[PDB]
């Protein structure tokens, strides 16, 4: 999809030196009460589950310039076993975008959230069908 | 919302359904079941054909209701209430199965009805968005 | 993507004994009456329009395996050029299968459905950015 | 519609935005136009950005709109009915734009409030949700 330099830094950057196991945590908890209807696909703990979810976006900006095959059976998972919706997806990494403008405030411009996004949105459409 | 020329074709299509809310509303569901496979998921059925047994009934009980709501196009939110707790609170359905029906719902239709022109398409798609608008408004 | 023997017959024997010309016209009309909106875009006769789109329809036919790379140019067309959002693509596609199960009528089974939404559904992503 | 639990909040959330609507509204469309570029041409503008003199009196005008829908929490449908009718028949916006710009305005929020917790965050979602219900339903 073309990683600016500067935005490989970005996403790499944040997944070493910030935490993202808490805020993956606490990303999820918002999800389920935001968007009630999430429960439903977990009938567990969020603070468990945070660490395997932020484990599987770290090996993606390991291999940023590659995630669809990386994911591959990640998304049969998600499909033809949990049944997730695809057009859900968005649900978790815009809620795990909250979370970072929230501990961020000013530093997370227009622009750095747009960094953000695309990420999610090949992340997205990775793990969707 | 609604207006008379729609409230008449829609008053013209809740009478077809109303024939036979079973054979309609078995054909509506078993093609959201071939096309959005992720549906079943909510229905423990062992038929999931139109034949199935649990299908035509529960097919019929969906007809009946976007009958029952034509009725009361005036007053939608007050009418489907009940019907919204229990597909949002109760059942936790994702809102997105409901434009999957819907669709379906009008395919089945243009498959029966003899004239299906954009402005009934457009009729009935009005009704059943703004059933849908309510079943998917109450997950508290 | 996989194609069954049947899901390419059925597709293709549409595409050759019946007027889709006729049937994408129509389709885009409903369109532009069901869904007010994407008459925005077009801001011109959907009769002359449907013969390019049913055109690039037509090649995607002949070329069923791989149409993501056969759509790379009507995607960016679409995307930076029209500014289509990528969530109404569906809208005229649904269409067409209406104007085909009001065609063959009782003969549109859910089975018949499932094949051309799989053929759209394939169609969608590869002009969805 | 809304408890008075949510009226609370949403009470809260106002009065702040209130005392810079400019300002906040001009860093929605600012993300806005930074994460759906197809948006940018509903709109006249040379900078796109924050400090764009166009892009701060209209953000200005989104968020007095925004606000004010607040305080008419209990009747959205006749208080938005000439924005409804604006962006519904006159302007003919993509209704798929209406959930990018609401998750847009939550953020600027997130990033602003020293307390945005799933509650507070729920309400305001709520309201941003009614609020683009009546806006895309005069299309048709
Ligand atoms: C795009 C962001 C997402 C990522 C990266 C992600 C990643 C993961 C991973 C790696 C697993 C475990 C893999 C395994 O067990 O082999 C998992 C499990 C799960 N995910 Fe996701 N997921 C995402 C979105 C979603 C969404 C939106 C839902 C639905 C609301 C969802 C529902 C589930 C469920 C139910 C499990 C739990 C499985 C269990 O505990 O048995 N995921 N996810
Ligand atoms: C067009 C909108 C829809 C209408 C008019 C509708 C109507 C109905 C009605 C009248 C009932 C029975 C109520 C009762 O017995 O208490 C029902 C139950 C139910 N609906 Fe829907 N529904 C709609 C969409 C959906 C969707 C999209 C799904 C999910 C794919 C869904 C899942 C269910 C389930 C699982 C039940 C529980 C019944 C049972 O098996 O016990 N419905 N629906
Ligand atoms: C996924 C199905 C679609 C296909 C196969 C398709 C195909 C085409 C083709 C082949 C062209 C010719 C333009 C060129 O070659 O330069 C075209 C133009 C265009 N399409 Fe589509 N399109 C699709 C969906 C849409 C949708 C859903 C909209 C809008 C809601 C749309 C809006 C436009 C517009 C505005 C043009 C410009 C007409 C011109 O060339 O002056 N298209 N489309
Ligand atoms: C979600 C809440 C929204 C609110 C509260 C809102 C509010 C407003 C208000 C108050 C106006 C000025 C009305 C007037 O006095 O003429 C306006 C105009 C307009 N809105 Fe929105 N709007 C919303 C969403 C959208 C969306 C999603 C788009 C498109 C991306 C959009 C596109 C426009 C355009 C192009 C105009 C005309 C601006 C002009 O005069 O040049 N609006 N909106």
């Amino acid at each position: 999809v073309h990683w600016t330099q500067e935005e490989r830094d970005e996403i790499s950057k944040t997944f070493q030196g910030t935490d993202m196991k808490t805020v993956v945590t606490q990303a999820l908890d918002r999800m389920f009460k935001v968007y009630p209807w999430t429960n439903r696909y977990f009938q567990f703990r969020s603070s468990i589950h945070a660490g395997i979810v932020v484990g599987a976006l770290q090996d993606a900006v390991k291999h940023m310039d590659d995630v669809k095959t990386l994911f591959k059976d990640l998304s049969k998972k998600h499909a033809d076993d949990l049944h997730v919706d695809p057009g859900s997806f968005h649900l978790l990494t815009d809620c795990i975008i909250v979370e970072l403008a929230y501990l961020r405030k000013d530093c997370f411009t227009p622009h750095i959230q747009g960094i953000w996004d695309k990420f999610f949105e090949v992340v997205i459409d990775a793990i969707s069908k | 919302a609604f207006t008379a020329c729609e409230k008449q074709t829609i008053g013209k299509i809740a009478q077809v359904l109303a024939k036979s809310p079973e054979a309609y509303g078995a054909e509506c569901l078993a093609r959201l079941f071939v096309t959005h496979p992720g549906s079943k998921s909510y229905f423990e059925y062992k038929d999931y054909s139109a034949a199935g047994a649990k299908v035509q009934v529960h097919g019929g009980k969906v007809i009946r209701a976007v009958v029952k709501a034509a009725e009361h196009v005036d007053d939608l939110h007050s009418h489907l209430e009940t019907l919204a707790l229990t597909h949002g609170k109760k059942l936790l359905v994702d809102p997105q199965n409901f434009p999957m029906l819907s669709e379906c719902i009008i395919v089945t239709l243009a498959t029966h009805l003899t004239e299906f022109s954009p402005d009934t398409h457009c009729a009935v798609d009005k009704l059943l968005s703004a059933i849908c608008q309510e079943l998917s408004s109450r997950y508290r």
